[PDB]
């Protein structure tokens, strides 16, 4: 037992420095949600007696809870009083009620709550909806705690174990018959022989790709009479081959055993089957995608990668599977019984059943799998309510520890396994020096970033904002103009040559041209014309300037730049791969997903089957004007919507309204059971193991080994940091690398003399570390619902504290003789104890009441007692190591995320015009919108994470009732409230692609210098 | 007429159990179950 003893502690201790980081920084931030957040989550709309009574309006009062529901969902309102929170429906007031949203569970208002809900940020599960909710109550300017919360934390300490991860592997591998003239006659081989093969299989996928669901029925016979002439012609080539090749010889190799296969599944569906929901054998062909691997050297590598995953390294890919197995089995016997018992509880009102139980053992493997995709916390609020808690609580923590650490250390080790083995003259001088002078540059700067800010502005209020317009009308005028004789005064001065063989200056060539093309179409007629406003909403990408004359931004750019062949190679096999998930969707699930629905009041109502079973029925049931016959938006119905589909499940956003239409879909024309099609949760368990593990290990393996090949190449660090961040980066590791100290000459004088000693003790140091101790406990035990009697508690212990940190600062000041001022840390420690102390006069000043006094900034006083635990970054070593790999990173760091911002910025300004006028459906609300640019900022803050893009995006996706309103009376510029399917879908699709890159980036640029 | 997994029928029969006949080309396949 000691060899296992020994694994554990060795692979605890491999980890024991992050999982103490990822606990501290937790409950720091615990701390920190617990002390500005506290009950306003249990800030519903209670109605009020708006109209008098002649009597008394509250004689009962035990049931006076009128809440009203967020439309579009059973949900109450959440509200807030602040200016930046959100607000009451008309006729109704903000108050403190006494329950939390989802099932009483999500809460900041004590330390265990404000942990579970620290920690499902940090896994990023539904992150969005607790930030929705905060920003709602709290207000919109607290965004800042979750950009903190996910860009530290979150981001950073996935980075540290991803890495610490990597590292464990890599010391892994560091340890480690006048038949036969007709038979000659063959002669297969031949110019274009494989090629007319590699043909006919290109050829006959394209003609899959065309198969959708309203396809006429000579389109139809016109693709299958293809597919009928593809299967004799594969037949024709394997029987030619067989009678060619010799009885053995042809049946010895696999990749013809493949083809084998396939066409004998060809001949044995294509008239022994039908298509009922047994398309999936039609869409078997698209298989033989697989021979171009040869010519193919990235698709050669995904198929290896699906090999080494079954073969070498089936050793850890048959551990995932039995412990999802396991993890199903002990959850169906523990859990199935109450989650049938208690379903009413967990359903939505109108299912006798919950989407997603633990009844079966088929629903129980598919809640492990949705936990290691990385959505447990809604499924554990259900299994908690209906079943016991403890038992909930252990099963979804356990599995989502433990399952997900697999996952990963199965794809790393796949990531290693898989991939490491005259007078015009003087004019033109006048302009060179004019244009290379240093009043030239920052000017220049200053004016991009003053043409930057300047979008922000132009939102849905400019109107609202009358003089604004003209304003920024004129600010952008003048801009342009002078950034077009900027660009004149460079072509005078350097030569055309010069200027169009940059890989820079040719983006500002291009920026100027949409500015001045957009300007002159003002000027002109034709200004309103819908080619125009497309030119107009271009204005958007006008930041980019700034990444041309920032040389952070130039090198990051450029070391991005420098991967993208493999990046469009990686995109090309990627896309294939996901055209055979496509076309095999689409022929499961064309046109199966419409249904009947009841629009009441913007709440959309499943009509049951007893009423409806089909369009036809619905329709003869249409006595109300609100029985309508609409389609799932995010359709497996053509092939481009079978991707944005493909792309929903593997982003795992938009995924169980892609789930549940597949499952329950019946047939073409028919009113969708529950569950009819069970089984297509198969379906979705191997498009996204597939298409989501392997592709992704092999973009990573193949980014990684580009940018090693850079960063070998140019044998610097400068991948993605600048010279003077490079002096910057130095002068860091000269900070790290001062391992001797001199000495404190000890006070002779009797004053000080012992109190230095004293001081410098290791009981003193010891003392002061369990002292801060006690006081994170003590501000750690802090509720909402608390007495005034623990209030007064808690303040005048907060006081000793501060008393006790002061004096301690103090003797060390008197005692240490200006050597306390020498170290960093005991600055810092001043620092933490002078901010302590001003908060508690400050708070006692405001308590005497000078003015108005709002307790959101005694909270947010309060938080500067953060430096009390702050200070215990000294006691833990390992973290005082990966905070030192953290400020080692920053220079990178700060060019990668300036450069995110960037993006964020031009996307931000493309949305507050392209989708102003959207309806708040289901993540757009009258807060997380874009009409203004705080608003715009949030929802991309939000969908850089990729959290919430299908919810951002249905709205959009609306083209016509019962969902939007064409011609609306008000927002009469995007035909009302119905948003642009292809805009949106452009828009969504490639932010979260380009911040998926620029994301990997932050995370190869960190990991790389946690390495050095 | 009940042809087994054959992909047969082509005429004015059916086929017997788990078994119809297809649309533009005539054949009766495994339809209800598995073949
Ligand atoms: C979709 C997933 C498809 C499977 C990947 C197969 C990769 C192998 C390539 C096939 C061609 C072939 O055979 O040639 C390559 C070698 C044998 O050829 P060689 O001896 O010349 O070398 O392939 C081999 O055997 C190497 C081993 C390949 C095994 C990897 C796949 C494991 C099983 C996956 C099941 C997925 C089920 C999907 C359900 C959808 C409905
Ligand atoms: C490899 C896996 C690829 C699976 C193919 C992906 C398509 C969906 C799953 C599937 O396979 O097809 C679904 C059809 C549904 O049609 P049905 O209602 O007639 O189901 C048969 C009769 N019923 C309901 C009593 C089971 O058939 C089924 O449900 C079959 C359900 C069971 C399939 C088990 C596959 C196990 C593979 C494990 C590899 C790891
Ligand atoms: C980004 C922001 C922070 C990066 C994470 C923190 C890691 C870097 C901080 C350490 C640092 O600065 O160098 C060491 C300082 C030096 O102190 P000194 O400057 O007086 O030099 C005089 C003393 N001699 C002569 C030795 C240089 O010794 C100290 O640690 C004193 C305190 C340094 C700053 C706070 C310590 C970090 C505490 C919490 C994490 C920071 C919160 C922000 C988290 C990341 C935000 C994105
Ligand atoms: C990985 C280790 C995991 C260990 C899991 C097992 C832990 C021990 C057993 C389980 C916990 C202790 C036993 C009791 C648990 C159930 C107690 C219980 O009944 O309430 C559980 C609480 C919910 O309370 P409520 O809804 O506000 O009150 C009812 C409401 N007023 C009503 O009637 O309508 O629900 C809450 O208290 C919400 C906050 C839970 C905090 C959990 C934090 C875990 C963070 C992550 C840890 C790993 C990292
Ligand atoms: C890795 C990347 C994976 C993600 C790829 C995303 C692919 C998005 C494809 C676009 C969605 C396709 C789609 O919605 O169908 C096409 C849509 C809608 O036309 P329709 O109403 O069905 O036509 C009815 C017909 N006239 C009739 O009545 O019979 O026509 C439209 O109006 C909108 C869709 C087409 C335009 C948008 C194309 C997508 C570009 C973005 C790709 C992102 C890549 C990253
Ligand atoms: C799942 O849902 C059922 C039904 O919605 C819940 O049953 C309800 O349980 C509560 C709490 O025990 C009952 O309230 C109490 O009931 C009795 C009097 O009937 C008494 O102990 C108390 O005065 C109190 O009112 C409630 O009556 C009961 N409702 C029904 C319709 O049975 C159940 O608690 C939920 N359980 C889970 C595990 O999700
Ligand atoms: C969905 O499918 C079709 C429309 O696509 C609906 O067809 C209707 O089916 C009902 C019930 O089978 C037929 O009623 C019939 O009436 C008499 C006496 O009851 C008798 O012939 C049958 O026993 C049957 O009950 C009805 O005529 C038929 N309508 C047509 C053919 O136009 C069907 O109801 C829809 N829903 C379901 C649940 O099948
Ligand atoms: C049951 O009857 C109601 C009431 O007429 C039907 O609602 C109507 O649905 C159609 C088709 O969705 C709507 O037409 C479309 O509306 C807009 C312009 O309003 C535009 O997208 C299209 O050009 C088209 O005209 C119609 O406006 C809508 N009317 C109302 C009052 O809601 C409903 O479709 C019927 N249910 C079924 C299952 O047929
Ligand atoms: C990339 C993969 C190759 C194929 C890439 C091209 O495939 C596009 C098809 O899905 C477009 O379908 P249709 O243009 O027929 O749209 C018809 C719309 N209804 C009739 C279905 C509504
Ligand atoms: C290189 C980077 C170029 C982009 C540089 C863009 O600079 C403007 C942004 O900072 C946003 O402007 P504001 O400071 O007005 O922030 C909005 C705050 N409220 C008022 C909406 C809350
Ligand atoms: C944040 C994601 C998007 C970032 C990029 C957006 C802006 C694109 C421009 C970025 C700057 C860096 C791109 C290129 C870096 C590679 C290095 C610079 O690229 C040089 C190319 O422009 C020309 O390539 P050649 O030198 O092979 O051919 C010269 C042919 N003429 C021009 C002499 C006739
Ligand atoms: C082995 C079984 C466990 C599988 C992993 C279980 C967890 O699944 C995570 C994957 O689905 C992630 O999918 P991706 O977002 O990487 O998809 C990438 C697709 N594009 C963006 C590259 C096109
Ligand atoms: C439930 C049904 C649909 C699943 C049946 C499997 C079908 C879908 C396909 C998917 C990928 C296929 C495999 C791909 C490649 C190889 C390697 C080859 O050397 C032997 C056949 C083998 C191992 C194939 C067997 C059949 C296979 C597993
Ligand atoms: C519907 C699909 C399958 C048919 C069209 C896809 C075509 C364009 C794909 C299929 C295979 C691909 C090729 C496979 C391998 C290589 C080798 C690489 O070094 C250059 C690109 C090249 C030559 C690819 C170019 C694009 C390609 C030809
Ligand atoms: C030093 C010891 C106490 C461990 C430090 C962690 C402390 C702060 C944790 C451990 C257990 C937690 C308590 C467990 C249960 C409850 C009941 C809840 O309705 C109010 C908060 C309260 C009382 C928690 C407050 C925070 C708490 C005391
Ligand atoms: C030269 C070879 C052996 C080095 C391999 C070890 C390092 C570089 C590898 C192993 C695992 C890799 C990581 C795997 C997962 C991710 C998350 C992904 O979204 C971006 C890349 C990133 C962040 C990779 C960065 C580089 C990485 C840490």
């Amino acid at each position: 037992l000691k060899v296992i003893v020994g694994a554990l502690i060795h692979s605890v201790k491999k980890l024991a420095d992050v999982t103490i980081l990822t606990i501290f920084c937790l409950s720091v931030f615990a701390l920190v949600g617990l002390q500005l957040f506290k009950g306003n989550l249990k800030n519903k709309c209670v109605k009020n007696d708006m109209a008098v009574n002649e009597t008394t309006n509250y004689s009962s009062h035990r049931k006076p809870d009128i809440y009203i529901n967020k439309r579009g969902t059973s949900d109450p309102l959440l509200c807030g009083n602040g200016s930046d929170s959100g607000h009451c429906p008309d006729g109704y007031i903000c108050l403190k009620t006494s329950d939390n949203p989802d099932f009483n569970y999500t809460s900041f208002d004590s330390f265990a709550w404000a942990f579970l809900s620290l920690f499902r940020l940090m896994t990023q599960d539904s992150w969005e909806r607790l930030y929705q909710q905060t920003l709602r109550t709290s207000g919109k300017i607290y965004m800042i705690f979750f950009v903190l919360v996910i860009f530290l934390g979150s981001f950073y300490l996935v980075n540290l174990i991803l890495a610490v991860v990597t590292m464990a592997y890599e010391e892994q591998n560091q340890a480690t018959w006048v038949k036969l003239k007709t038979i000659l006659f063959g002669l297969v081989t031949d110019p274009f022989a494989e090629l007319t093969i590699t043909l006919c299989i290109v050829v006959n996928t394209i003609f899959m790709a065309m198969e959708h669901h309203g396809m006429s029925p000579t389109f139809e016979a016109m693709l299958q009479i293809g597919n009928i002439v593809f299967t004799i012609f594969f037949t024709a080539e394997m029987v030619f081959k067989i009678i060619a090749f010799d009885p053995y010889y042809y049946f010895q190799k696999k990749w013809n055993i493949f083809d084998c296969i396939i066409v004998t599944v060809s001949l044995l569906e294509l008239g022994v089957a039908k298509k009922g929901s047994l398309s999936v054998l039609r869409s078997f062909r698209l298989l033989r995608v697989f021979k171009l691997a040869k010519s193919w050297p990235t698709l050669n590598t995904l198929i290896k990668i699906i090999g080494n995953s079954v073969g070498a390294l089936g050793n850890l890919t048959i551990i995932l599977a039995i412990i999802v197995f396991v993890f199903a089995l002990v959850g169906k016997q523990l859990l199935g019984e109450n989650y049938r018992n208690n379903r009413k509880n967990i359903s939505a009102p109108h299912e006798d059943w919950p989407r997603w139980h633990m009844h079966d053992f088929f629903h129980s493997f598919l809640i492990v799998f949705r936990i290691l995709c990385g959505e447990w916390i809604e499924n554990m609020w259900a299994c908690m309510e209906v079943g016991q808690k403890s038992i909930c609580l252990i099963l979804f923590l356990t599995v989502m520890v433990l399952g997900n650490l697999v996952v990963l250390n199965l794809f790393i080790a796949l990531l290693l396994n898989s991939f490491s083995a005259d007078v015009g003259w003087q004019v033109r001088k006048t302009c060179y020096r004019i244009v290379e002078h240093s009043w030239f540059e920052s000017f220049i700067i200053f004016m991009i970033l003053l043409s930057s800010g300047s979008l922000a502005f132009e939102d849905y209020y400019l109107d609202q904002k009358p003089t604004v317009k003209a304003l920024l009308e004129y600010t952008d005028r003048v801009f342009t103009f002078i950034f077009v004789f900027e660009m004149l005064l460079k072509w005078v001065a350097y030569g055309f040559k010069k200027y169009f063989t940059n890989a820079w200056c040719w983006l500002d060539f291009l920026i100027v041209n949409i500015s001045l093309i957009s300007l002159t179409a003002k000027i002109l007629e034709y200004s309103e014309v819908a080619p125009i406003k497309a030119l107009r909403t271009l204005r958007a990408l006008r930041p980019l300037r700034a990444l041309s004359r920032f040389e952070g931004m130039r090198v990051v750019v450029d070391a991005l730049v420098g991967a993208i062949p493999s990046i469009m190679n990686v995109l090309l096999v990627c896309l294939i791969f996901w055209l055979i998930f496509s076309i095999m969707g689409v022929n499961l699930f064309a046109g199966k997903f419409w249904r009947c629905i009841n629009y009441t009041d913007g709440e959309f109502s499943l009509v049951p089957l007893s009423i409806v079973n089909n369009k036809s029925d619905c329709k003869i049931q249409n006595s109300t004007g609100s029985f309508f016959w609409v389609n799932v938006k995010v359709n497996f119905d053509n092939v481009a919507m079978g991707y944005l589909a493909l792309l929903q499940v593997a982003t795992f956003k938009g995924w169980m309204d892609i789930m549940y239409a597949a499952v329950d879909s019946r047939e073409v024309n028919m009113q969708p059971k529950w569950e009819d099609n069970v089984y297509m949760y198969l379906y979705f368990v191997i498009f996204i193991i597939f298409g989501g593990f392997f592709t992704l290990n092999l973009f990573v393996g193949v980014i990684i080994d580009n940018f090693n090949q850079q960063k070998k190449k140019l044998g610097g660090q400068d991948i993605f940091m600048t010279e003077e961040q490079k002096k910057y980066y130095n002068a860091m590791k000269k900070l790290g690398s001062k391992k001797p100290q001199k000495p404190i000459p000890r006070p002779l004088n009797k004053f000080q003399g012992f109190v230095f000693d004293i001081v410098t003790r290791q009981a003193f140091d010891i003392t002061i570390m369990v002292l801060i101790c006690l006081n994170m406990i003590t501000m750690m035990v802090e509720t909402d619902d608390q007495s005034e009697e623990k209030t007064k508690i808690l303040g005048k212990i907060n006081q000793f504290f501060v008393a006790v940190f002061t004096g301690e600062c103090v003797m060390k000041m008197f005692a240490l003789r200006q050597y306390y001022f020498t170290n960093g840390w005991n600055v810092f420690d001043f620092i933490v104890v002078v901010l302590s102390i001003a908060s508690l006069i400050f708070s006692a000043i405001l308590k005497s009441l000078q003015s108005y006094f709002s307790p959101t900034l005694f909270r947010v006083i309060r938080l500067a007692r953060i430096g009390r635990i702050l200070r215990l970054i000294r006691a833990a070593k390992g973290i005082r190591t990966l905070l030192f790999a953290l400020m080692m990173s920053l220079p990178a760091l700060f060019n990668i995320g300036l450069l995110l911002f960037l993006v964020m910025f031009i996307y931000s300004i493309f949305g507050m015009s392209s989708f102003p006028h959207v309806r708040w459906e289901a993540g757009i609300d009258d807060m997380f919108n874009f009409q203004t640019f705080a608003n715009s900022m949030l929802c991309l803050f939000q969908i850089t994470t990729s959290a919430g893009w299908d919810g951002l995006l249905s709205p959009i996706l609306n083209t016509g009732p019962p969902y939007c309103d064409p011609n609306l009376p008000n927002s009469n510029g995007t035909r009302g409230d119905c948003g642009s399917p292809a805009v949106g879908i452009i828009f969504f699709t490639t932010y979260i692609i380009i911040s998926f890159l620029i994301v990997v980036n932050m995370y190869i640029a960190v990991i790389l210098e946690n390495f050095n | 007429e009940c042809r087994y997994w054959l992909g047969g029928c082509s005429a004015g029969q059916t086929c017997c159990k788990h078994l119809v006949c297809s649309r533009r080309h005539g054949w009766c396949v495994w339809d209800g179950t598995f073949s």
